[PDB]
């Protein structure tokens, strides 16, 4: 599959979420439990919630499609869907939010991907969730200063970065510390403070998240100059154009 | 015939039934299968003789919380069910021998009704269904029980409602898959308010069928609506074939390649190297590192990324076994499919943009739903021309619990009733046969 | 004991009521009346201002060359000027009607449902508490999640909120009083049995949005108001992501599963949407009405609460400007209100009907419906023929016509307990009325009375339906004044002599048993005459925004 | 010069507008405002009286952790608080929607031929200025014909009147010029030939109903209001029988024949009657605001002020609270009215159009629509970029969505003097935004955008439709903000540049040509900042009425 | 070729486009004859009148027999036209939205 168009490194990267044989590079190591908390659906030791029983319990009748579609494992448990939202600067945030919902759609089974300008969200079978949200958090689509895991309140994508380089939060879920440079997660993703703080590793320095960002702007790389990438939208323009007249 | 397709046609579990059938066997105007399914819904209703008598016998009537102490009347309507639909029956046939249909189910407690087709062709709509069946049944009460004068306006409003106070049959105990005229979003709209949950129900949760009765209930509201007239013919019948039949088996073999572990996007990739392979597009340019498709068949290449669409509403919803995705599905795979290709998604974009508003109002405060209370006619879902209600009918199918507004909450009357009629629950086996029986006559 | 219109009679006339003669054309015109003399002179005020002329005395035929009467609100010492009545000159009657448009129902049941069963979470009196404070923020139009949100000013929609209500006195007693409305306190204990009966453990909002944005929009917009803030304050007082695929279930429920609208839209040669008043069903509109649970023990004064709430809302305001407009029909519904003049007829039917059969003990019949219906009708219009005064007052053929069958279909009802044999009497009382006086209303009055005996008990599709579901919607009804009102007072009064805590719906009775309404649906009569005076003060104005 | 924006940009921030960072949360949250410090104040005082928890800026999450940004009202040197541009909040905002809800525009051409044919009486100017004297008296609710009328206090109806216009000079000059628009005075010449060509020798009145009616009703009111009082008019002044055959053919002309409501009804999902926001198309939209009378010289202030009346009344009034409400859509709408931002890049826009091709010289193509509305996209993307003050105003990227893709089709329909290429241009800007910044709008924004370009040339019957005639209605547009008062400034646009008297409708852009209006719909952004100052007088006040 | 679309009153300046329609009354009218029917021969009725300023249509009865109601006469009569009209004189897509108000009005806004 070749994704997207242009010669840019923006659109080398927009491929390179979507393929899935593209592996992510990770930055950071989080543990299962800390994943979990910042989620918030449940605490530690807490089984899945369900929302119907084991789809074995069911005893459904005959059907060819279902017979062929292998259920993910949450689906089969009976897990309630539950979600994770991450809001991303755009001042040079490596991924983006059409970037995350065309991705995840390519990458994972069995998701329901919203994007927004300021919000971009996955829901999806709970135990299955929580095994994305470690790829989320722990690689190059999340950077702990231009992104925010944030289920609520999530005004910043379009603000200016405070002195440390950090996403504005009215909630102040992710705090830099001053004296070490390391971004700690302090709330969960709904604004309740953790027990224990999360660490999120070092915000990327400025080279590394031009080399890395998905956004096109005249101080990276300006979309008007990836004019292969411009031919094809106005490509599609055109064409939807004159297909809906004759 | 008019156009030189021919499509395959098979069974729902992927078997061939009949190969190179004339694509116009297929359309709603020339398929008789499609015709009576129309004039199926047009005259069936589902009559609750239980909850007629729990209304009348609690004075329970006229729509939710509504009661009128003193009004009480304990009839055993129930326990004369049969008398009663006798008396009923003969009111609402035209002779004796016609296509009329009573039918007792729940030990009484339900019938089915068709009212006889005949009424309608000297109609100029499809109420008299719910109004021809509602008399009859209020008379018939009345006359088994002699309800006095005094007391008998008490079973019309458990019967009808709240009309014609109200414009619906607000608080009826009767209820159709159609919706009054009034609700139309357009003139020529009547097949598209037909909420995906009574689609659903009616066939049972087969996911197949479910996507069938959809389409050629969306599709057949094309051709009312003057859509698939003229030049956008062929596109109309070529997506009922290819999203809704089944043509060629491209849906299921999709499905079957794409399910054990496949998304959204794998499934993209099998239909456009099949479109390829098909001669349906073709390189036009080279970019850097980037070809751009052609096609110089606009219908044929929507239908194949319609039958994709369908393939990856199934297998993505399918592998949640969980509805709500389906808003997405329908968004992404369509952007997806227009930046892998330079080539317009399915109807030009009209059905991404009916899925950016589905998905805003089936996640947010400010209307919609869950994906089973919409339907061609909402104001939601109404935009794409026949191609996104179909998947959100096979995504409702797959969905194994996650509802709150299921079609169990919703349809359950409509459900014991409709999924009686064969060819309201496997309208699939019932066109291709059809089709397949008149192949030379196109 | 004097019939309850005499004092009234003799303060409008200086000869005693029976004179039957009298003087006219010697009051100078207009020039007699307090009011017109105060419209004249804003009118010249008016037309210099604006530069257009406006209202003139000389312009067509001249007011005043009789009497223009002083009205006696009935049930009230209160006498004024017919001007005072109409409605654009009265905020009390403008704020009844922001009052019921700007109300909504809506359920709580499937909205804690979802939380237990798709969210996981629990429901408590405690969590509703936090919900209840959340959203009397949110309702008036106040922000619970987004930074730079932009709000209404608070002092601008002090009308608005949310109360509770549910038959589960566990959960009502332990919730803030300041959120619930207490059947127990303010129901007697019959009708609160009932009533605690009928919702049982559901749990129900009272909403109510802002009167200056029901003004400025329409009915159609209470119920989305009410949602989206109802939906801003679940995301908020329970945790949901804000916008998750659950949350467009709570916005379901609140828009359509577990709503109850005040009306129902209408046909499109009348086009409204919901919470306008053609939809109003004769039931609720008794059931908004409030004097069913303060003045039980007297079921005239309950019946003809009943007949001025709707006399003034379907006539005044719906048929009067809604449905046509200008000078419009004050007086077409005054004729039920005022002089106590529909009380006596009808106090009189009430005797007759206890004394010959004992309230509610009548055969429902045919029988009882010529009886009582006749005798009624023939004591109303004997009171014209003895009283020349009381004629001269009640005018118009069609305002005794609407007062004489009142009286008798409401006495009807008293007898059998049943609306329908009510609604058999009035339509018979305008057929003895028709061929006693040789006249009955104006040009089109009696289409739905003619109609009207063979409609009161058929079953067909647009024809059959129990008064009580009836409404200005109704074919027959819907055009003409002088009977939507008085209908609602037939609904009523079986219900009223029966002791019977609402009419049609018990979540719409219960809904209106709150003090923190700006009219006092109590007592909607003397609400009329305290506006009458200048006295009632609405919600809604913009004084704090604009200059002093 | 500099930016048009920058002004604003250095009022709201202490920082340049090009500095990339700042400092937030030591504002002390909501403390920083003067407005919600009197809200908050107000909130207390509401809750005490009341005894119900209102406005608490405790609940949910705290507001002003960044600044709570001043807004200009674009074209004006008044800087307020968004809260200060609610509609709720702002007077100036409520009236104009109350003066075209009360309008209809009402023929005398079939009314003159059935008193001529059917009466056999004469018309002539003074005929008609004795009619007007008489409906003038009695459109606002006063009695012209019976005895015993109770009618309106007529200041509370100072507001309501009837004036006429004809496109023959010679009889507009004959009939009492208190009644009658002078399209002379009002348009500049070109345009004033323009219209009176339209308008031939036929009369229409416009008719404004009373805002206090307005307010207690709903639109559908308007013509019928209107139509009752001219009824009665035609009875006074041409002396008929009062209520004869005849009579009813003035009440069908004047209700159905000859009637030109504001807005059309509604489907039954949004239902709603006429003359409701809904109902009103965007040429018609356009026609309502003057600016193009007075300010002809410049189409893009124009085109921005029809964008400002349009984004006003659909976002704010009809979206945000017909069809949704609660806090609603203020700064959904004010992205296009404030700030100076829309008319910076529609100034760009076109002057790169006048640079390029001459306004309305460039073939009506895909074209041009490519070059113009990718170049206009750019330039206003390239703002947000080089300036982050610019983006942390306008922080929402609908509000940047609407306002990029205005300003790139109006400078497409300024190109190509054609609206339903500016539409294409609109949609494809949207689609360029997307790739550029991997975001567009809200979840459900861009619906119509992607629908869109595909139904810009269809001609399907649900689909095709020129952009004049589209409206809130049109099927794909019926639900989202930041998009209808846009279309209506894209429709205005190229009529503006080809110098056109009117979009849609001559008889609309001349009834409101009129200074007895209460809002000046002249100067849009004038009133609208007139009323954020809590200086504008609202008509439709009962404070005559209620105690001192 | 007046530009007066949509309702009383309506123009739209700049928008006249000026076909001969009446003048080529005949082929517009078997064209949209060609797009109304289902099959040749069948019950479709299209004659002219008023030496071609008006049209009797009726449409196939057959459409109505798998429909619900009968709003597929206007709206299958007029996209006929509406395309027939387009296809006479290469009525271009810019300008083809003014034929499809001049057939069928204001719809769908009203
Ligand atoms: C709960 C929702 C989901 C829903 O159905 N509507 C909400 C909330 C709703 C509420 C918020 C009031 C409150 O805080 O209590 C109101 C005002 C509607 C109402 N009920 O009165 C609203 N949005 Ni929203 N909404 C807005 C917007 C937006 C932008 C904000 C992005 C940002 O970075 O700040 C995003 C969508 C996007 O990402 O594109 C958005 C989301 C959302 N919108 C998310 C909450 C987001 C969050 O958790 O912070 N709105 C805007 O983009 C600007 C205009 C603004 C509206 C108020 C106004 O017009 O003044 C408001 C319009
Ligand atoms: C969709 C529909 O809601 P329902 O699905 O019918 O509840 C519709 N609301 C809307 O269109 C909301 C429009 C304004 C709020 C969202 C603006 S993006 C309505 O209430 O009639
Ligand atoms: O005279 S009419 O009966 O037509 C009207 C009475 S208000
Ligand atoms: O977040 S949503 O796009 O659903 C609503 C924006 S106001
Ligand atoms: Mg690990
Ligand atoms: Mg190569
Ligand atoms: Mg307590
Ligand atoms: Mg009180
Ligand atoms: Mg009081
Ligand atoms: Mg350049
Ligand atoms: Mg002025
Ligand atoms: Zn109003």
């Amino acid at each position: 599959a070749q994704y997207y168009p242009g010669t840019t490194k923006v659109a080398q990267n927009r491929r390179n979420f979507c393929n899935p044989e593209y592996e992510l590079e990770k930055l950071r190591e989080i543990s299962d439990e800390d994943v979990v908390k910042i989620l918030g659906h449940r605490a530690p030791g807490e089984e899945y919630p369900s929302v119907h029983p084991p789809l074995e319990e069911m005893d459904e009748p005959e059907d060819a499609i279902r017979e062929m579609v292998e259920p993910i494992d949450g689906a089969k448990a009976g897990d309630r869907v539950r979600y994770i939202q991450f809001t991303d600067s755009m001042y040079f945030a490596p991924a983006q939010p059409y970037v995350r919902s065309r991705a995840y759609l390519c990458r994972y089974r069995g998701a329901d991907a919203g994007t927004l300008s300021g919000r971009q969200i996955i829901e999806t079978r709970e135990r299955d969730l929580e095994k994305i949200s470690k790829e989320l958090l722990e690689t190059e689509f999340f950077d702990p200063a231009r992104s925010g895991v944030r289920g609520k309140s999530v005004h910043g994508h379009s603000l200016r970065l405070d002195e440390d380089g950090m996403m504005f939060d009215m909630l102040r879920r992710q705090i830099y510390n001053k004296d070490t440079g390391r971004v700690e997660m302090v709330k969960n993703q709904i604004g309740d403070e953790l027990d224990e703080p999360v660490d999120l590793g070092e915000p990327l320095d400025e080279e590394t998240l031009m080399e890395k960002t998905t956004i096109y702007r005249v101080d990276g790389e300006a979309y008007r100059d990836d004019v292969e990438a411009v031919e094809i939208m106005q490509r599609i323009h055109v064409l939807r154009s004159q297909g809906g007249f004759n | 015939a008019k156009f030189e397709d021919k499509v395959d046609l098979y069974d729902d579990r992927g078997n061939l039934v009949e190969e190179q059938v004339p694509l116009e066997a297929l359309s709603p105007l020339r398929n008789p299968a499609i015709k009576s399914i129309v004039q199926g819904i047009k005259r069936t209703v589902a009559v609750n003789l239980e909850g007629i008598e729990n209304a009348l016998k609690t004075a329970k009537v006229g729509g939710p919380a509504c009661k009128i102490m003193g009004r009480e009347l304990d009839l055993d309507i129930v326990g004369n069910a049969e008398s009663i639909a006798a008396a009923a029956k003969e009111m609402i046939q035209v002779t004796e021998d016609d296509d009329t249909n009573v039918e007792l189910l729940g030990g009484g407690k339900r019938a089915l009704v068709q009212v006889p087709s005949a009424r309608f062709d000297v109609a100029a709509e499809y109420s008299a269904a719910p109004l021809v069946t509602a008399t009859a049944f209020v008379q018939a009460i009345i006359n088994e029980f002699d309800v006095s004068m005094y007391d008998a306006n008490m079973v019309k409003a458990a019967v009808l409602g709240r009309y014609p106070q109200s414009v619906e049959y607000m608080g009826a105990n009767i209820a159709t898959m159609l919706d009054i005229p009034q609700k139309l979003e357009g003139p020529g709209y009547a097949l598209r308010n037909i909420m995906v949950n009574h689609v659903v129900a009616a066939t049972l949760k087969n996911t197949l069928q479910a996507a069938a009765l959809s389409t050629i209930l969306e599709q057949t509201a094309m051709f009312e609506m003057g859509d698939a007239v003229g030049a956008f013919e062929r596109m109309h019948l070529l997506g009922l074939a290819y999203q809704g039949m089944n043509a060629d088996n491209l849906v299921f073999d999709l499905v079957k390649a794409n399910g054990k572990e496949g998304t959204v996007g794998s499934v993209i990739a099998d239909l456009v190297e099949r479109a390829l392979e098909d001669g349906v597009i073709k390189v036009e340019k080279e970019l850097t590192d980037y070809k751009v498709y052609g096609t110089d068949d606009l219908a044929m290449w929507n239908a194949y990324a319609a039958a994709g669409l369908m393939a990856a509403t199934m297998v993505n919803q399918g592998a949640a076994r969980a509805a709500q995705g389906v808003s997405s599905t329908l968004l992404y795979y369509n952007d997806l499919i227009e930046f892998e290709t330079g080539l317009p998604s399915v109807d030009f974009g009209k059905v991404e943009g009916t899925a950016v508003g589905f998905s805003f109002f089936s996640h947010s405060i400010y209307g919609g739903g869950g994906p089973g209370i919409f339907n061609g006619n909402h104001i939601v879902t109404r935009h794409s021309k026949g191609f996104a209600i179909p998947c959100v009918a096979a995504a409702m199918a797959l969905d194994a619990g996650t509802q709150m507004f299921s079609p169990e909450a919703t349809s359950g009357l409509i459900k014991e009733v409709f999924s009686q009629v064969d060819e309201f629950r496997e309208p699939l086996k019932y066109v291709v046969e059809a089709a397949a029986e008149i192949k030379n006559e196109i | 004991a004097d019939k309850l219109f005499i004092n009234a009679l003799k303060k409008k006339f200086e000869e005693s009521p029976e004179e039957k003669k009298t003087t006219f054309y010697t009051l100078g015109g207009w020039k007699q009346s307090e009011r017109k003399t105060e419209f004249v002179n804003a009118g010249k005020e008016v037309a210099a201002k604006r530069g257009i002329p406006q209202y003139n005395p000389d312009i067509g035929t001249p007011l005043g060359q009789r009497v223009l009467m002083p009205y006696q609100v009935s049930t009230t010492d209160t006498y004024v000027e017919g001007d005072d009545l109409h409605f654009v000159n009265n905020a009390a009657m403008q704020q009844m009607w922001d009052d019921i448009r700007r109300t909504v129902i809506v359920g709580l049941n499937h909205a804690h449902a979802v939380i237990e069963k798709r969210l996981g979470k629990e429901v408590t009196p405690e969590t509703i508490t936090h919900y209840l404070e959340t959203v009397n923020h949110a309702m008036p139009g106040a922000a619970v999640v987004q930074e730079h949100m932009v709000e209404t000013h608070p002092a601008l929609v002090a009308d608005s909120y949310v109360k509770v209500f549910t038959g589960n006195d566990e959960i009502a007693d332990e919730i803030d009083p300041a959120f619930v409305i207490d059947i127990n306190k303010q129901f007697p204990e019959d009708q609160a049995e009932t009533l605690k009966a009928e919702v049982g453990d559901g749990i129900w909002q009272v909403v109510r949005i802002p009167t200056i944005v029901s003004r400025t929009c329409d009915g159609a917009t209470t119920s989305r108001w009410s949602a989206m803030q109802i939906g801003m304050s679940m995301i908020s007082a329970y945790k949901q992501a804000a916008g998750e695929a659950a949350t467009g279930d709570f916005a379901y429920a609140a828009k359509h599963a577990e709503v109850i609208h005040m009306g129902t839209y209408l046909p499109v040669r009348r086009a409204r949407g919901e919470n306008e008043p053609g939809g109003v069903p004769f039931g609720y509109l008794a059931d908004i009405c409030q004097s069913s649970r303060v003045n039980y023990e007297d079921p005239v004064r309950v019946s003809l609460d009943v007949v001025a709430t709707g006399a003034m809302l379907y006539d005044q305001i719906w048929l009067g400007s809604y449905m046509s407009g200008g000078v419009g029909f004050t007086q077409y519904a005054t004729a039920a209100y005022t002089d106590n003049i529909l009380d006596d007829f009808t106090y009189f039917g009430k005797e007759y009907v206890e004394d010959k059969y004992g309230l509610c003990e009548a055969p429902n019949n045919m029988d009882t419906v010529l009886d009582v219906a006749t005798e009624v009708t023939f004591y109303g219009l004997e009171q014209y023929e003895e009283y020349p005064a009381l004629l001269e007052d009640q005018f118009g053929g069609s305002q005794r016509a609407a007062v004489v069958a009142a009286a008798a279909g409401c006495s009807t009802a008293f007898a059998t307990g049943n609306a329908q044999t009510g609604l058999s009497g009035w339509y018979l009382s305008m057929y003895l009325h028709k061929e006693q006086h040789s006249r009955l209303g104006f040009y089109g009055y009696d289409l739905q009375d003619q109609c009207g005996a063979s409609n009161v008990f058929s079953i067909r599709g647009d024809e059959g339906l129990p008064l009580e579901l009836r409404g200005p919607n109704y074919p027959n009804y819907a055009m003409n004044v002088g009977h939507q009102g008085e209908y609602a007072g037939i609904s009523q009064a079986p219900h009223a002599a029966r002791g019977d805590a609402f009419v049609f719906n018990p979540l719409v009775k219960i809904a209106f048993a709150d003090d923190n309404l700006v009219f006092d649906f109590t007592n909607v009569r003397g609400e009329f005459a305290k506006g009458a005076l200048r006295e009632f003060e609405p919600a809604g104005e913009r004084a704090l925004i604009t200059p002093a």
